[PDB]
């Protein structure tokens, strides 16, 4: 009779509608008879709908549902670093309580427009090809885009295993993968020993619809909680298109009216409210930051979709994954061409701005002269100086699985390609030959890597040059 | 009576039931204010946009804002007007969001000033100019191979680094300073990061006292990103009917105008047109392209960045809106890598005023020259590069020659470069443009060098940029 | 030697003729595509929508 | 048929093997019946709650602690596209993956696998094997190069080709045609009975063929025999 | 009494639901309070469907709407000749009213098999590639067919303004236009002094959709008024593409099913119905004529699409103007290989022909 | 029209000619009632009852043993897509076909019937004779053999084709021009009058054709003549 309580009249594919609960809020929780939660999304005339959090086979029509008076919120504290957990902050890898003392709701105002500073900090993924030539910043968005099987999972866990040494809180976030998924990237993690700074958000196949909707928005809003203390926050999403598929489900369960390939009209307004949370604070209010890198698979290369077109919109740039690169060798198989960052530069230190520029160059002349390379071998004319360098370059790019390079190190073997070093070594060779010089390096260039640590900016010309050479005099061409 | 209640929420659609007889009209705001009565309520400070009239005394609405905390039966009034926004001097410097509410922290607008309703018909058939006139901007490029006319309508096409923002600086600083005009820029679909760093890069040029500025965010709902640019357009009308000014409207992306359009109609549940749009694209577009016009005392000219999906012209959001456009505008990676700062493409970008009925003969004659000109050159790059310079004829190296220094002498030093450069700006006339153009054609300065031809402004400035080499 | 000088002179002009023919080819094509593309959209979202209101 | 299965792997802890004819029949059935349940209909024809359903049964079909499911399933694709959403949401539930293509079905090659679609979570140096990988890497790689010069050959001949492409075509249809097999239980297709091969020994083979041994071999010699003694026995029955 | 008066249920997106009006005729004239006028579509059980013909943003719940007793028409006459004018007929142009006395009803049957003569004038259209290789008749229905920016607009202009020495009333349909284009188009006819001969129809791009629906309608009805008084008539009509555009939106926002690129069933006849009425009547109806000069706009040049074909099915031949022809300096771009009059050559002088 | 034409087949045993403009307006206007009448729409906007209404009518129009009725009707292809419901349905009721292409008529060739999709229950040994099968089979393996090489010649031409081929284009080209002819009706149109050719000529006139007898003449020599004389007589009007 009260306003706080109702009675169920359907339940099917996991939602219900009830009578009553005049008082309910749009998007307040319920809990139902057996103890099961709910979440208000529908306010109609004279029922409401109601998306189940849980097994919905124990409920039946008559039963009684209850307000709850509160609004969808996550548990979030220091203690869930190194824990693998669910959207509800329930912990999954059965190691005890949580024992977490604040909650935060899930969705949240982003920062205002004044709230906000430029992106200047360089977050460093120890990818080549990304630290060259896509640079991501600190509170910046970048999509990581392409087919299945291409490398997108292999690029976050470098990244995340990348962030040891450095200030960065870094949350990954499991949406519609297997259980069994999860647990090897949580195995990689903790072999590398990512789990001292990482929390792992899951949602797997076999969970409600509504928790992977929820997923990546508990995520920020654990991330959020840090950003606003002062510290630096990465956030990775695994399937934005898994998370749009659900909340496709949901909307179409409710009855609402459809749009193209079924998605309701709000599916871009919701990205749009998970992304724009991502900033870089100004110094009023702490120098805090989250980035987040979500992720969109395509069907077949088609970057024209719906769900595709509307995250390339979002973001601030994206990196393209191509299955025909990654199969002719190229290891990261990142297209350099389409991908593009808009933060640029700011988001890079001084001594890879100055060698970033040739390689884009050389690159670039390679690419719009790959044509040539059948005719230069009877050396038609002078510009396969540019196929040599454009073929050192690719190999130079490429890169193993979880190994990522220090900075320096990266800022000095382009340099090394750049200025002609290379131009010697045949194209068979210099793979090992960037390993070697990593292990001269450790050996003998240890002040030439502080410097560049301390003062962001290269060594001196003539230092370089001689180290260089003194390393090459040593080097072996199989 | 102007009190109702609402009965229905479902996401950002909410439907209220008003007493008979007292229904609010369509495109009415509606505003819900409400206090937490006890622990298990939150506030409310919402506005809707009646949309359709159902019949029962409800209405269907759209929100401006987030839905979320809303409960079934809480008051909603009435406002017996459309949304209503601040205009006049007191929106000059400021940002606004799309309810004309101020967004930064400058402080809000006074209750008792002047606020005109979003939603007018366009002007009438007999308040409009008889005659075509060309606006003049003092970007050489532009007004050379590219008028612009007042009243009219400009797609501006381009990539991210190739300086669309320096061309919107450069265009509101020469428009105020020579025309006396104001600018109004429209962000729909503003991404936050790239507002602030707009916001702080025309404090820094200072040409943010002339300009007002709108912002409709990303995140904000459909119904508010499809309002923002008809708030800016309502904010420029002002200055166009009171003051009799010519105003310049930048839109920061009509497809995302087109996108949100889509989006409200998905929502509100009509059938879908063509490919996924609205039924009402035309209509709309018409809507809002239609009061940009040139009246008898003042003119609106709108300079419009357009995104094409799948980079088909043929889809139906980028034919609907070229069939507005009067003139188009290139930027071009390519010459901001070689140093042409302007970076207009000279040879893509298109106009339908040069023509010699409106922009004069010998201007029509000296723009078709310096085209066929950059064609040959552009012909010739193959051939240069593969057998050099030497090996061609003696007519093509002076197209060479001539070439060259035109596509030099389409550089300008703009006034908002000189905070980075040092140098300052200049303004260069149409009149001064075309004599520096013909006399560069008819071989006057073929010994010059053609680094003397880079940045500068008048013909004359070639000359002593030369004698200051040597 | 004039016969040499004729046929890289032949190479040349043929290879021209081939290079153009391919570029109107891809013009052609990409337009058929595009009409495809939109035609496809098109009936998947009538299709969509006669389903749901069928109900 | 599951729950048959779950109960030798939870209650004995046995090791099981579980065959499943076609897991697109499920997804089928539940599209034909989801109208008639009163549900809206999702983008191609299919139930909106394709991927919860599909989740519920797959996540139910793994190993665990107590035993050991390994599971063999076939996937229809409708229409030969591989976009369709039931394949392509059932894509993320596996961890190796064998992709069939009637193009290479029509030229004769069985058991028709594409080489580059295909992909299985084993293949890293530290499981099979640096000799393995390389080879393994090095057959993709010449592959894919062979993928591409079919565009231009049909279009120019194979004359304009460099030396290098002409031995990339020529190895590339010998590894091709090596990558058949004849099956046990195809003789009813084939005429003849099957083979098994052994790991060592196809990786042996597939290593001497990218290093050049059988070159002179012509290339029909390669087809449908198994180890590559059987290819040297082809060709001197055929008389080289 | 709910026989003359009416109560309106439902509005939104520029059609209305009405209860009463028990008397209402099917496409009847109905009035809202505020003056706006519209059409009565269908006459249900219960209710009426109305077509609002203005702005609807003043039209409410509970509004009286009120029956005028008369099918759908428009004002005609020779007082409407100079003037700019709504498919209603009201002015636009500020000059004060119009003072016609009669009217014509919107729909019309078109005349018969046995009311017609086979064509026989000339239509002197001044330009030397249409009047040599495509010459148009009087009572012929010739498409002008181009993608956007390339003449049609001017080649309508010329034709209009070549009329002054020759017994012709010109109409000039705007659909879906821009304002500022109509005005100078306007102010070229007046430099030119066509509009002593001139009517002019108006229905720009902010107009609601039912008036670019009614305007070609409109048009011809003021054009008849003239043909079957024994004189001779020549109507443009700017954009059949825009009208097919509005009535696709009206179409939709009725849940009527859509086919081919969303367009509903009756697309066709929608054109046919309104190209029909031009004709050559034979000298027992007196001998007047109509001529029709429809506009399709196509995309990329695409001659096969579906409005293209359905309107080159309907009428008597068609130019096409070429988009990359017009761009190499030869503005009249006709494409003499897709270019064709099916009735020319009878209407075409001795002196040309041969 | 029909109730009009069956009494003079069955009251008095005539035999009819029944000429229908354009069937598909039939159709057409069904599908335009057939939405307000409350139907549920078809796969592209039609009628759910389009073949029955098709069938209903077409199967009316038909020979019995008191009287026959032979009927042309021209049939609308709407947007030129011949797999539209419409015009599909249609093609089940006809025992003959001419399929008529904007292709051949931009290329000037006119009626522009396609030569490989038109097809009749007419074209066999004892029907039409030998000879004049045996013509037409090879005519149409010309033709698409012809067909088959189009993109190689749209993309590099004739140069790089083999003898064979280039005798199949040399001989294709003067058939296709060939199958043009000048109509009586078509004489409003240009001043050529038209020609009737007996099948008896058309027969000899192609055999010739095949047979290498005219590969000197010029191409433009055989377009819409009628005889084979013809091709002759206006070759040696115009330079030869
Ligand atoms: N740089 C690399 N070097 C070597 N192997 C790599 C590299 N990057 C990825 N791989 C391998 O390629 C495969 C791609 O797996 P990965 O999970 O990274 O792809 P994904 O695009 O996320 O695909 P999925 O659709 O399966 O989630 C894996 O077997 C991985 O080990
Ligand atoms: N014969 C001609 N000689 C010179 N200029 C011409 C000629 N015909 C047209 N133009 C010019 O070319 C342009 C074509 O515009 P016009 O309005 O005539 O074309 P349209 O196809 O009707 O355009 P839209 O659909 O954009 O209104 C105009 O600037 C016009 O002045
Ligand atoms: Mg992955
Ligand atoms: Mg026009």
């Amino acid at each position: 009779q009260v306003s706080d309580v109702g009675t169920v009249i359907q339940v099917g594919d996991g939602i219900a509608r009830a009578h009553g609960l005049d008082n309910v809020m749009s998007g307040e929780l319920v809990e139902f008879a057996n103890g099961v939660m709910g979440m208000a999304l529908n306010l109609e005339e004279n029922n409401v709908g109601i998306v189940i959090l849980g097994p919905y086979t124990g409920i039946k029509e008559g039963d009684e549902v209850r307000r709850t008076g509160r609004i969808m919120e996550v548990p979030v504290g220091e203690a869930l670093i190194g824990r693998v957990v669910n959207p509800l902050g329930q912990p999954v890898d059965g190691l005890g309580p949580v024992e977490t003392t604040e909650t935060r709701p899930i969705e949240s105002p982003a920062p205002g427009v004044m709230d906000r500073r430029s992106v200047h900090e360089p977050l460093q993924t120890g990818i080549k090809a990304i630290d060259a030539l896509v640079p991501i910043g600190r509170g910046q968005r970048e999509l990581i885009i392409g087919d299945r099987q291409t490398g997108k999972t292999s690029v976050a866990i470098d990244t995340i295993i990348n962030q040891k040494d450095q200030n960065m809180i870094s949350i990954y976030v499991a949406i519609g993968q297997k259980e069994s998924t999860v647990r090897t990237v949580v195995e990689t993690l903790r072999k590398h020993g990512a789990l001292d700074y990482t929390i792992v958000v899951t949602a797997s196949a076999s969970q409600p619809a509504p928790l992977l909707f929820l997923a990546p928005y508990a995520g920020v809003a654990m991330g959020e909680y840090f950003m606003y203390k002062g510290k630096h926050v990465l956030v990775v999403y695994d399937d934005l298109s898994k998370q749009a598929a659900a909340y496709r489900e949901l909307s179409l369960l409710l009855r609402r009216p459809p749009g193209r390939e079924a998605y309701p009209g709000d599916i871009f307004y919701l990205h749009s409210r998970l992304l724009e949370r991502a900033a870089k604070l100004s110094d009023a209010k702490g120098g805090g930051s989250l980035t987040a890198l979500p992720f969109v698979e395509t069907q077949a290369g088609d970057i024209s979709a719906y769900i595709p077109t509307n995250v390339i919109s979002i973001t601030d740039g994206q990196i393209f994954l191509q299955s025909d690169l990654f199969f002719s060798g190229v290891r990261p198989a990142i297209n350099a061409g389409l991908s593009v960052s808009r933060v640029g530069g700011a988001a890079q230190i001084k001594a890879m701005k100055k060698v970033a520029g040739t390689l884009r160059l050389d690159l670039a002349a390679y690419r719009e002269l790959e044509a040539f390379a059948q005719f230069g071998s009877d050396l038609d004319k002078a510009t396969q100086a540019k196929l040599a360098r454009g073929a050192r370059t690719v190999e130079v790019l490429k890169q193993d699985l979880h190994q990522p390079i220090p900075v320096e190190k990266q800022v000095l073997i382009i340099y090394a390609l750049t200025r002609g070093f290379l131009d010697d070594i045949p194209v068979e060779d210099v793979r090992r030959f960037e390993k070697e010089f990593y292990l001269f390096l450790d050996q003998n260039g240890q002040h030439l890597l502080e410097h560049i640590r301390t003062t962001k900016d290269l060594p001196n010309e003539d230092d370089l040059n001689k180290a260089i050479e003194a390393f090459k005099k040593t080097f072996v061409v199989s | 009576m102007t009190r109702g209640r609402v009965i229905q929420v479902m996401g950002p659609v909410v439907d209220v039931k008003f007493e008979n007889g007292h229904l609010p009209a369509i495109y009415n705001a509606l505003k819900i204010q409400h206090k937490a009565r006890n622990e298990n309520e939150v506030d409310i400070d919402l506005t809707l946009e009646v949309a359709l009239h159902l019949g029962d005394d409800t209405v269907r609405t759209i929100a401006m804002a987030s839905t979320d905390g809303l409960i079934r039966g809480m008051e909603v009034i009435d406002t017996g007007a459309p949304i209503s926004v601040p205009v006049g001097e007191v929106t000059l410097g400021r940002v606004f969001n799309v309810l004309g509410e101020p967004i930064d922290l400058e402080g809000d607008i006074p209750a008792d000033a002047r606020r005109d309703p979003i939603h007018r018909p366009a002007p009438k058939f007999e308040e409009l100019a008889t005659e075509v006139e060309i606006l003049e901007t003092g970007i050489k490029v532009v007004d050379l191979l590219a008028p612009y006319i007042k009243g009219g309508k400009i797609g501006l096409f381009g990539g991210a680094g190739v300086g669309k923002t320096v061309l919107i600086q450069e265009l509101i600083h020469n428009i105020a300073q020579e025309h006396g005009g104001i600018s109004v820029f429209a962000g729909v679909g503003e991404r936050t990061r790239e507002g602030n760093d707009l916001y702080h890069e025309m404090k820094d040029s200072g040409v943010i006292s002339k300009t007002a500025m709108v912002f409709g965010q990303m995140n904000e709902p459909p119904g508010a990103r499809m309002r923002v640019a008809l708030t800016g357009l309502t904010m420029a009308e002002y200055f166009r009917d009171e003051q009799g000014q010519d105003v310049l409207l930048f839109i920061d992306n009509i497809f995302r105008f087109t996108q949100a359009g889509s989006e409200v109609s998905a929502l509100l549940g009509r059938m879908p047109s063509a490919v996924g749009y609205q039924p009402t694209l035309a209509t709309e577009m018409g809507q809002l392209q239609e009061r940009i016009t040139s009246t008898a005392k003042g003119s609106i000219t709108s300079i419009q960045a357009i995104y094409v999906p799948a980079d088909d012209y043929t889809d139906p959001a980028p034919a609907t809106t070229f069939s507005h456009l009067d003139a188009t505008t290139n930027l071009e990676r390519k010459l901001a890598e070689m140093g042409i700062y302007p970076a207009v493409d000279p040879l893509a970008s298109t106009s339908r005023a040069l023509a010699p009925e409106i922009v004069g003969e010998e201007h029509y004659q000296v723009a078709r020259k310096v085209q066929q000109t950059l064609q040959r050159y552009k012909e010739l790059q193959d051939i240069i590069a593969i057998l050099g310079m030497d090996e061609l004829s003696d007519e093509d190296k002076l197209v060479v020659h001539r070439a060259r220094r035109i596509q030099f002498f389409l550089s300008q030093n703009f006034h908002v470069a000189e905070q980075f450069t040092g140098q300052p700006g200049s303004y260069v006339p149409v009149k001064e443009t075309v004599r520096g153009f013909k006399e560069i054609l008819e071989g006057k300065y073929d010994h010059l060098p053609e680094d003397a031809f880079r940045l500068v402004g008048r013909i004359e400035e070639v000359v002593e940029k030369a004698k200051a080499m040597g | 030697l004039d016969a040499k000088a004729s046929e890289h002179a032949a190479r040349m002009t043929a290879m021209k003729n081939a290079t153009d023919n391919a570029n109107e080819l891809i013009r052609t094509l990409t337009l058929s595509y595009n009409r495809a593309r939109q035609a496809a959209i098109t009936q998947e979202i009538t299709e969509i929508v006669a389903g749901a209101n069928a109900l | 048929g599951l729950t048959m299965a779950e109960y030798f792997r939870d209650e004995q802890g046995q090791d099981v093997l579980l065959f499943i004819d076609n897991i697109f029949r499920f997804t089928q059935a539940g599209s034909e019946v989801s109208a008639l349940l009163g549900r809206m209909p999702s983008a191609v024809g299919y139930q909106p709650t394709l991927a919860t359903e599909m989740g519920q049964l797959q996540e139910r079909i793994t190993s665990t602690a107590k035993g050991s499911i390994t599971s063999i399933q076939a996937i229809y694709v409708p229409a030969d596209d591989y976009t369709d959403p039931a394949p392509a949401t059932t894509f993320s539930h596996l961890d190796a993956t064998t992709n069939l293509e009637r193009k290479l079905a029509e030229m004769g090659i069985y058991p028709a696998v594409d080489p580059l679609a295909s992909t299985s979570r084993a293949l890293a140096p530290e499981i099979v094997g640096e000799e393995h990988y390389q080879v393994a890497r090095k057959v993709q790689q010449t592959l894919q190069r062979y993928k591409e010069l079919q565009d231009i050959i049909a279009i120019l001949g194979m004359d304009e080709l460099s030396d290098e492409d002409k031995l990339v075509v020529h190895r590339a249809r010998r590894i091709q045609f090596f990558l058949s097999q004849n099956f046990h239980v195809a003789e009813q297709f084939t005429g003849q009975p099957g083979s098994y091969v052994p790991v060592k020994e196809t990786v042996r083979g597939f290593k001497e063929i990218l290093e050049g041994k059988y070159d002179h071999l012509p290339e029909d010699a390669f087809r449908l025999v198994g180890r590559i003694e059987e290819v040297v026995e082809k060709a001197k029955a055929m008389g080289v």
